């Protein structure tokens, strides 16, 4: 009826092409901010001072990077936690210089997914279906979030963000490893555990309801022809699967409720990656892997090695070499 | 009713648990090592 | 009400679920609980109490719940020395004995209590649509929360007062007898922002502004408190919120997600409700601990610490920060808006001053520099102290590292169940949490997108 | 060796008291089986 | 009836745990894996072989317990426990490391055994082979990593260990001496793993958040008969979701799940294939383009140059500990490292 | 090995002094070592200055030669600058400051004595005591 | 659904069972327990008791170099 009432009904309409909802009307602006600053700056950025220390590095494609090793480079050490929009730099020069570009991305992205996860919620809620989607991409929002805020946070830098490229990437997850030893914390084991285990289930349950279809095409034909979308029939035999898997393992260890079935797929890769994005957002406190250095003595109290030990040597070996210019003094405490 | 005792799953579940609590047994037996 | 899957819909694994419409039993549930929470204080704190070696600093000893005894001003003198071993005796021994009680009470009204108390009295019973009743509960605690908090400033103030880490003359008990009041300081912590430099409210330094704004805050609660016993929801409200019990559980749960997350970076960073005392120092402290040890160590050796050099160019000992401050060199440039007790002596209006890091520093900050460099919140998960690569032979984490990470992690989770319980109200509410009607499908009467 | 010895006898005794429990049905089902 | 017939028909007989032919591989090779790493993790040292402490029984834990590659100095010998270098003896061949070509190559006849397990089991019930096919994958990381690998390289001590923090040592290794993440090939292995974690939770997710209302109660999870012909979620409501969040959509079930099948499959053997290379040290290590640059522009610096001068940290502070048998004495003053560190 | 008398047998005093800790002497030293020193002394470096170190070399080049036991419970009581100048008993801990240092305030010269025998042993069962920081 | 065999919680919620078993699984626990406490393991397996790690003339690792014959080389490891 009124202006107001009328833009509502569009804002929350089923019938757009792209839903948009409330979360929307954030999500967008934000999203194709950090996109188009993200696109630009990746191909021109010029070299970024990420360490503070007049040591600019070459993130973006003009400046002699390929698609590999091109980033979009965290903002300058010097900076810390400090907000550092356009209008606090001096020239735009000088934003670039120190990393604007990465704030101004990190902080959109951010804001955009969160929004997206608000936006999944919202669709559910306007066609009517269980609400619950958005908790399983809180997983990865939870990860994200913890890699590009929550870590910066407790270090107290973004310049201790992760870059936006493959090769920083690497480079964060190197120094990660040398300075916290991530691989012997639990968090990341149970993040490891939910991945391989995620990928080990969507091949079992892929694989045994492509072995289950019901025959409904030739030889010729791709057998997914044989679904037709929106049938209400089922197109595999889960009592059939239910019987090789059963035997396969033992009876009692094979789902035959697919509700249940599905409830496990859901839930087993987005336990794991909560606990491994606690698993960084912990670290970001210092609260670090295992350290098992030097726990096995022999009698006279002489160390015995362990496989730790040797990892041990590979950390420091990480660590001794990383950010060779911008440490003064002998313990790593930033 | 009136199973048998013995079967291939009672073999089955012996050739693990068997050796299994040797182990274990053997295990707690370490946490009293002294160095 | 039922006990089971069949009379009730929900799984034992949901088994809470069934106490939704059961007030009774809700309200011994959550009085046991209350039970648990107090039973843990008392028994924490004694069993910290029993390992306590009083001469040792609290933070090298994984104490979390004594220094905040310690920093109400309780047991402790200048520097933070405990005094007198008692009163953290008392406080865990009143908690212990008050969850006993508390738990009976739970335990009464969960197994032989009324179930439900609307047909025992008006007053106790409630309806979660009934918005009235449920403001008035929230009339009730608010007047709590504001009387809570004005018991914190009657302790700072008429009871012996507060660990003050900023006093002159050293860190000591002292009793503040001018909160500041001024609405202008105290709700402009409200708006700075929660960057680096500002720290929106984490950047609280200091006893006065913790006080009045506890004061302001205990005023705010208690009239808040009056307003919600004496009204109900307006039309905007009621047309904007869910009107359910789980709904409201979830506004809970967004709001602990909140705290949680606020108390975490509070502990990270503050230094004045959690002094370094009790808590050791912040990941900020210890980094410009060691600057300002090295600068002393190699300005004795005879460097010229305001002319060095770093291999970089800039200045090894001293730089400028972005603003033109007189900082600490090397990575803790990015540790420039730390304030602590040991170092603000040596700060001028510039930042720091070249004459005073020559001849005013004493020997009591170079003992503190060293002990917060070597106390730096980094150790590993079995409680190995100092960076990732050393060796076992130091047992240290420290509590703010065991309170911020803790505190992240809960506040993380009880966003996902705000998340879970706000949708669940959401789609409970319109009917549609139970699956989809296959004969009323909503996307079967909606026109296809292209 | 002893040590042999003394750690093979718990595994005969735990045999020996299965045995005595249950070798009547024991031998009542191989007997069945042919 | 035959005796073939007859043992055919015992074999597969319904019972709690299926034997079936593949059985005769399986169980008794499977078997001697497990506890050939069992009995290592908790009894066999890595003294002789590594120089570290590897068992239980010498104060290690479930972190650090291995079942260590055995010494250098063998090879690729087999290390048969009446091979020419344990000569029969038991505790010999213990110390030189035995149990790991042990556990290796049963662990590699049990894999053959269990994915012929797959394939008898499928041809049974009747259904079609595709649990097999999707298992080829794990067989090629595990063959890859496991057998290849170490038998491009010097000897069996460069294959991974059987351990916890074994593996995180083979996966360091790898990082700083042939700079895997690097390797296009390990980035399609992490594309279809991650894919493959990713498409799980929201299959799963999607599955449960589109359930029709086929019960009365709260607890969705008894609306739902494993003998029904009708879907239990509602396809096109879950299509019209996606479509709608994030523009495209499954529309073909069957589609759906074989993708299900094919990110992480695919994903394990691309990474597979790029194992198989660096076996021969046919590494993506470097960019050369910007080597050169480096090399005569001393302000070029990139996140790649940074990550080799990780590699070379790493190199040189982990090969004097990670491999002994070489002697290598590298002086303190040799060692890289940065400023103050 | 054990932990055999002769590696508990550690030099006395300069003149050639030499005394044996008892394997309980020995034990209490290294918990000593854990429970105060570690902090900045974790595998014999020294973090807030590791121009002095507790390696053999750096404890026998101070003035007087601090590489006996004698000599470490004297500086243990009287710290003093590496060539022996300067009173650093305002700046490392010692049982003489109790009022500054309380958590050396429990502790007997038969505890002093343990700990500094620990400090002798300790670099003989470890090559990297006393190096580098990062090491 | 049964493939025939005892249902297992009939069989351990019965008496006979745990008469069994409250022999059987003590006795192999206190075995390996044996196994590990009178020094049998370490000489079976060949592991180093702790005093054992090094030797009075042996202070290095003693890695194994020598491709065929590992016995002799061993024993002079001690
Ligand atoms: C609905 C509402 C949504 C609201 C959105 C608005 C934005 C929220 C997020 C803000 C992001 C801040 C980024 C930089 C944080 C920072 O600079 O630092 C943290 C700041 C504190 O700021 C610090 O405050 C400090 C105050 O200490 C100062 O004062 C002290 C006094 O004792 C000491 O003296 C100390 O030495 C001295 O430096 C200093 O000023 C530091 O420089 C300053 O950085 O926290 C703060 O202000 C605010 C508290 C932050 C909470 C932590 C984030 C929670 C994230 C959860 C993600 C979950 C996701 C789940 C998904 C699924
Ligand atoms: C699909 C998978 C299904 C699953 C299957 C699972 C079951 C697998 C069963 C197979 C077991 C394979 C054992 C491999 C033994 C081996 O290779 O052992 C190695 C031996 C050769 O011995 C090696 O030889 C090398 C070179 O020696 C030569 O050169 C030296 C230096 O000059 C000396 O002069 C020396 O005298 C001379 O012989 C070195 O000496 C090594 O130390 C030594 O180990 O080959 C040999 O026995 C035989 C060589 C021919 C057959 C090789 C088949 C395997 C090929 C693997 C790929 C190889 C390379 C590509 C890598 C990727
Ligand atoms: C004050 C906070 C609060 C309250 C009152 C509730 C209340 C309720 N929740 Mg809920 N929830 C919360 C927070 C809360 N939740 C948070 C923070 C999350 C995110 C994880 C959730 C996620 C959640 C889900 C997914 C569900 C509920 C459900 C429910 C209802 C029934 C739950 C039940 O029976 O418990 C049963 C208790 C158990 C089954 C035991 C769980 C043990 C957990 C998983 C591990 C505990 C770890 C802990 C840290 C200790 C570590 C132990 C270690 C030593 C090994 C109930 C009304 C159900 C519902 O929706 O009802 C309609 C339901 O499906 N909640
Ligand atoms: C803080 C944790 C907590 C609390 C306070 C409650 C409370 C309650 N639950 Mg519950 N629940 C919980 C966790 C909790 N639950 C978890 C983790 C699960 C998953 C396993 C469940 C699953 C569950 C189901 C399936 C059901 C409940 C139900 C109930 C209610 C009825 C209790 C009852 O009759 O059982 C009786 C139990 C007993 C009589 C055993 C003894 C219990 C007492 C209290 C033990 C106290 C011991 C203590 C040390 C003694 C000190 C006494 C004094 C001297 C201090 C009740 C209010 C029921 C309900 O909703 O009612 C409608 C219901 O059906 N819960
Ligand atoms: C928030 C917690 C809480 C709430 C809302 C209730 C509510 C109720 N209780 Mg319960 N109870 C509790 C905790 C609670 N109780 C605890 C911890 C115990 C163990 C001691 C009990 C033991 C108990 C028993 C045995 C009985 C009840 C009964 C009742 C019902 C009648 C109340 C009444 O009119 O009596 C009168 C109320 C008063 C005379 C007011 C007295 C207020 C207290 C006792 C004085 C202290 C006030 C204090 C200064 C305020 C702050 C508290 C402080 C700790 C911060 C009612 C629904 C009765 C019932 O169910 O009827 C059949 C019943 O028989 N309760
Ligand atoms: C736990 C304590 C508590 C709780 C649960 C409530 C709950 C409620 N109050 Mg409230 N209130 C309280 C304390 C509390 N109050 C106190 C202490 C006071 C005294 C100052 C008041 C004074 C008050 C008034 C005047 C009114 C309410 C009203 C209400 C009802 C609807 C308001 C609403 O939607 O909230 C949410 C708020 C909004 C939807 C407005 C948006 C606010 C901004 C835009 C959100 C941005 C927040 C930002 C992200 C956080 C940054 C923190 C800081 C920097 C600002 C609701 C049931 C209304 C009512 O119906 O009265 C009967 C109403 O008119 N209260
Ligand atoms: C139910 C409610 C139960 C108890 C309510 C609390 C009662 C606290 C009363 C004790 C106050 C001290 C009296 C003597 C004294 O003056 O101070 C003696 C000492 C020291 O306190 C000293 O008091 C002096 C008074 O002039 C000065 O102010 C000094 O500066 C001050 O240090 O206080 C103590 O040792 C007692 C510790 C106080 C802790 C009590 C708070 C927690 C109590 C209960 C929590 C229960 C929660 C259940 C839920
Ligand atoms: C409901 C329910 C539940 C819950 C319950 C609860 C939650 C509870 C509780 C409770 C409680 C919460 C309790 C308590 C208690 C306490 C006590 C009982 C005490 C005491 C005391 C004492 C005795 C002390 C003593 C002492 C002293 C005096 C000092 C010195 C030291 C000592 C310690 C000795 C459940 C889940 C189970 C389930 C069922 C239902
Ligand atoms: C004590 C203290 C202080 C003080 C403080 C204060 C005084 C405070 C406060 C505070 C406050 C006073 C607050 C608040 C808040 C608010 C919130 C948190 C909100 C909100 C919101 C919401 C939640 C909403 C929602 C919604 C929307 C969005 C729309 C639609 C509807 C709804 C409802 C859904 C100071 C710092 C000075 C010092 C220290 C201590
Ligand atoms: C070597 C060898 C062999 C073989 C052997 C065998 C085959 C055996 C075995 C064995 C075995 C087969 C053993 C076992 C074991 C075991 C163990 C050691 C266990 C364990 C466990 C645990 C520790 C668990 C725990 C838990 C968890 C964690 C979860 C839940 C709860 C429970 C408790 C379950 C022969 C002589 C032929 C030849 C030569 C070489
Ligand atoms: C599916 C197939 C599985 C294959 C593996 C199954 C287990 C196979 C184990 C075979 C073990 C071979 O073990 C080998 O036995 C021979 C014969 O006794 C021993 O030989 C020993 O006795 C013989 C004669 O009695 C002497 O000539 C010889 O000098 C002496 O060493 C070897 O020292 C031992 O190494
Ligand atoms: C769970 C199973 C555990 C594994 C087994 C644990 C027991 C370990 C067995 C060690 C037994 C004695 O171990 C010692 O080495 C082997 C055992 O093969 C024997 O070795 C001897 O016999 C073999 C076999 O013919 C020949 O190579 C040769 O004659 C000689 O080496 C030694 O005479 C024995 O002293
Ligand atoms: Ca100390
Ligand atoms: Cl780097
Ligand atoms: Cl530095």
């Amino acid at each position: 009826a009124s202006l107001w009432e009328q833009f509502c009904q569009w804002v929350t309409s089923t019938n757009n092409r792209i839903y948009v909802g409330w979360f929307g009307t954030l999500m967008i602006p934000t999203l194709l901010t950090a996109t188009t600053c993200f696109i630009i700056a990746f191909i021109a950025a010029p070299p970024v001072d990420i360490d503070g220390i007049r040591e600019p590095v070459a993130g973006s494609l003009l400046y002699g990077n390929n698609i590999i090793s091109g980033a979009v480079v965290p903002s300058s050490n010097a900076i810390g936690l400090h907000f550092y929009p356009i209008w606090e730099a001096a020239s735009l020069d000088e934003w670039l210089y120190n990393g604007g570009p990465y704030q101004l991305v990190v902080f959109h992205f951010l804001i955009g997914i969160f929004c997206y996860m608000g936006r999944q919620w919202e669709l559910s809620y306007r066609l009517g279906m269980r609400p619950w989607i958005c908790v399983a991409y809180s997983a990865p929002v939870s990860a994200a979030t913890a890699v590009f805020l929550i870590y910066p946070i407790g270090q107290g830098s973004f310049s201790d963000g992760m870059p936006l490229g493959i090769s920083g990437t690497f480079n964060f997850m190197i120094v990660f490893q040398a300075e916290h030893n991530i691989l012997m914390h639990p968090f990341h084991m149970l993040g490891v555990a939910g991945v391989f285990g995620g990928s080990l289930f969507s091949a079992m349950h892929g694989s045994l309801v492509t072995s289950s279809l019901v025959r409904e095409t030739t030889e010729v034909e791709s057998q997914n022809y044989g679904y037709k979308f929106g049938q209400e029939e089922e197109t595999y035999n889960i009592v059939a699967a239910h019987g090789y898997f059963g035997r396969l393992i033992f009876q009692y260890a094979s789902f035959n409720n697919s509700r249940s079935l599905h409830f496990f797929l859901g839930a087993w890769p987005v336990i794991g990656i909560w606990f491994t994005a606690m698993g960084v957002s912990t670290m970001a406190f210092n609260l670090n892997g295992f350290n098992f250095n030097q726990s096995i003595l022999d009698s006279q109290g002489r160390v015995i090695g362990t496989w730790a030990d040797v990892l041990n040597r590979a950390n420091i070996g990480f660590e001794v070499m990383h950010e060779r210019n911008a440490h003064n003094f002998p313990l790593d405490l930033a | 009713v009136t199973y048998p005792i013995f079967t291939v799953r009672w073999l089955a579940v012996h050739t693990l648990a068997v050796p299994s609590v040797f182990f274990v047994g053997a295990i707690a037996a370490m946490q009293f090592i002294q160095r | 009400g039922g006990r089971d899957l069949p009379s009730t819909g929900f799984a034992w694994w949901s088994g809470n679920a069934r106490l939704i419409n059961l007030s009774g039993k809700l309200l011994g549930a959550h009085v046991a609980h209350a039970g648990l929470i107090v039973f843990w204080a008392g028994a924490m704190t004694l069993f910290e109490v029993a390992h306590f070696i009083p001469e040792k600093p609290m933070y090298e000893q994984g104490l979390i719940l004594l220094p905040h005894i310690a920093t109400l001003g309780w047991g402790v003198g200048p520097a933070g020395e405990v005094t007198d071993i008692f009163p953290f005796f008392v406080v865990g021994v009143l908690h212990l004995i008050s969850s006993a009680v508390l738990g009976l009470g739970g335990i009464y009204h969960a197994l032989r209590g009324p179930e439900v108390l609307e047909e025992y009295s008006s007053f106790f019973g409630y309806d979660w649509k009934d918005k009235n009743q449920m403001t008035n509960i929230i009339g009730y605690h608010l007047i709590l929360l504001g009387c809570g908090a004005l018991l914190l400033v009657f302790k700072a103030m008429f009871f012996g007062g507060v660990y003050d880490t900023w006093a002159p003359g050293g860190g000591d008990v002292r009793v503040i007898t001018n909160p500041t009041l001024n609405p202008a300081i105290i709700f402009g912590y409200l708006l700075k922002a929660p960057f680096g430099g500002e720290g929106w409210i984490i950047s609280v330094n200091n006893m006065e502004d913790i006080i009045g704004g506890h004061i302001w805050i205990g005023l705010i609660c208690i009239s808040g408190g009056i307003w919600h016993i004496l009204t109900k929801p307006f039309g905007w409200a009621r047309r904007a919120l869910i009107w359910s019990g789980e709904a409201y559980l979830s506004y809970s749960l967004g709001a602990l997600s909140l705290m949680g997350f606020i108390a975490s970076v509070f502990v990270w960073f503050n230094n004045t409700a959690y002094p370094s005392e009790f808590y050791g120092p912040t990941g900020m402290e210890a980094s410009q601990s060691q600057a300002f040890t090295f600068l002393v160590r190699d300005q004795r050796l005879g460097a010229n610490i305001a002319s060095a050099q770093g291999p970089t160019g800039l200045g090894k000992y001293l730089m400028r920060s972005p603003s033109g401050e007189i900082i600490f060199g090397g990575e803790t440039m990015r540790f420039w808006d730390f304030r602590g007790p040991w170092l603000e002596p040596l700060r001028g209006p510039n930042g720091l001053d070249l004459d005073k890091l020559r001849n005013d520093i004493q020997p009591w900050q170079v003992r503190r520099a060293a002990e917060y460099m070597t106390h730096a919140p980094l150790g590993s998960l079995n409680s190995v102290g100092g960076v990732i690569t050393d060796v076992n032979s130091f047992n240290y984490v420290s509590p703010r590292a065991w309170l911020a990470t803790s505190h992240f992690v809960l506040g993380f989770f009880f966003l996902v169940g705000h998340l879970w319980h706000a949708g669940r109200a959401r789609a409970a509410a319109a009917g549609f949490e139970k699956g989809i009607d296959r004969e009323t499908e909503p996307t079967l009467f909606m026109p296809d997108l292209d | 060796d002893w040590r042999v010895i003394v750690v093979v006898s718990p595994l005969l005794i735990a045999a020996t008291w299965a045995a005595i429990n249950i070798g009547a049905a024991a031998i009542r089902q191989l007997q069945d089986v042919l | 009836r035959g005796w073939f017939d007859v043992l055919d028909d015992w074999l597969k007989r319904d019972r709690f745990v299926f034997i079936g032919w593949s059985g005769l591989l399986l169980f008794p090779c499977a078997f001697m894996a497990l506890g050939g790493w069992l009995t290592g993790t908790t009894f066999v040292t890595s003294w002789y072989t590594h120089g570290l402490a590897s068992s239980y029984l010498e104060g290690a834990n479930f972190l650090t317990v291995a079942v260590s590659s055995p010494a250098d100095a063998f090879g690729h010998s087999l290390l048969f426990l009446w091979g020419p270098e344990a000569q029969g003896n038991l505790t010999r061949w213990f110390q030189i490391g035995g149990l790991w070509p042990f556990v290796a190559l049963h662990g590699a006849f049990g894999l053959i055994g269990f994915m012929l397990r797959q394939f008898e089991i499928s041809r049974l019930v009747g259904i079609r082979p595709y649990n097999a096919i999707a298992f080829s994958g794990p067989i090629a990381v595990f063959v890859s990593v496991f057998l290849m690998y170490p038998l491009g390289q010097s000897s069996w001590f460069f294959a991974p260990s059987f351990g916890v923090a074994g593996i995180f040592r083979f996966i360091l290794f790898l990082q700083g001496f042939h700079n895997w993440t690097l390797n296009p090939f390990h980035m399609m292995g992490v594309a279809g793993i991650l894919g493959g974690a990713l498409l799980c939770a929201i299959h799963g997710a999607t599955v449960e958040n589109t359930l029709f209302e086929d019960g009365e109660d709260s607890n969705t999870f008894r609306a739902f008969e494993p003998t029904q012909a009708e879907e239990t979620y509602s396809m096109v409501t879950a299509n019209r979701f996606w479509s709608q969040i994030f523009g495209i959509a499954f529309s073909n079930k069957r589609w759906l799940h074989f993708f299900m099948l094919f990110v992480p499959v695919t994903g394990l053997w691309m990474s597979s294939v790029g194992i198989v290379g660096l076996a021969l040290n046919l590494r993506a290590y470097d960019f050369v383009s910007q080597e050169l640059r480096a090399a005569e522009d001393p302000e070029f610096e990139t996140f790649y140059t940074k990550n080799i001068l990780l590699n070379e940290g790493m190199r040189a502070w982990m090969a004097p500990q990670d491999q002994p048998h070489e002697n290598f004495i590298f002086p303190e003053e040799v060692l890289p490292r940065g400023n103050a560190l | 090995v054990e932990l055999t008398e002769s590696t508990r047998t550690i030099p006395l005093d300069e003149a050639g002094g030499t005394t044996t800790l008892t394997a309980r002497q020995f034990t209490n030293g290294q918990k000593i070592f854990v429970d105060t020193c570690t902090q900045c002394h974790l595998q014999g470096k020294t973090k807030t200055n590791n121009n002095v170190s507790l390696g053999l070399a750096d404890l026998a080049g101070a003035e007087p030669r601090r590489d006996n036991v004698l000599a470490l419970v004297e500086f243990l009581k009287n710290p003093k600058s590496y060539d022996g100048e300067d009173d650093y008993s305002e700046l490392h801990p010692n049982i003489s400051r109790p009022d500054i240092y309380p958590e050396m305030r429990n502790y007997t010269e038969d505890d002093i004595f343990d700990v500094a025998g620990y400090t002798l042993i300790a670099p003989k069962l470890d090559e990297r005591w006393g190096g580098t920081i990062y090491f | 659904g049964t493939t025939g065999e005892r249902p297992f919680s009939d069989i351990v919620t019965s008496i006979r069972y745990w008469v069994i078993h409250s022999i059987t699984i003590p006795m192999l626990f206190i075995a390996g327990w044996l196994f590990v406490s009178t020094g049998l393991a370490y000489d079976a397996f060949g592991t180093p008791r702790p005093d054992e790690y090094f030797t009075q003339t042996r202070q290095e690792l003693p890695i194994l170099q020598e491709r065929y014959d590992i016995n002799q080389e061993i024993q002079e490891f001690n």
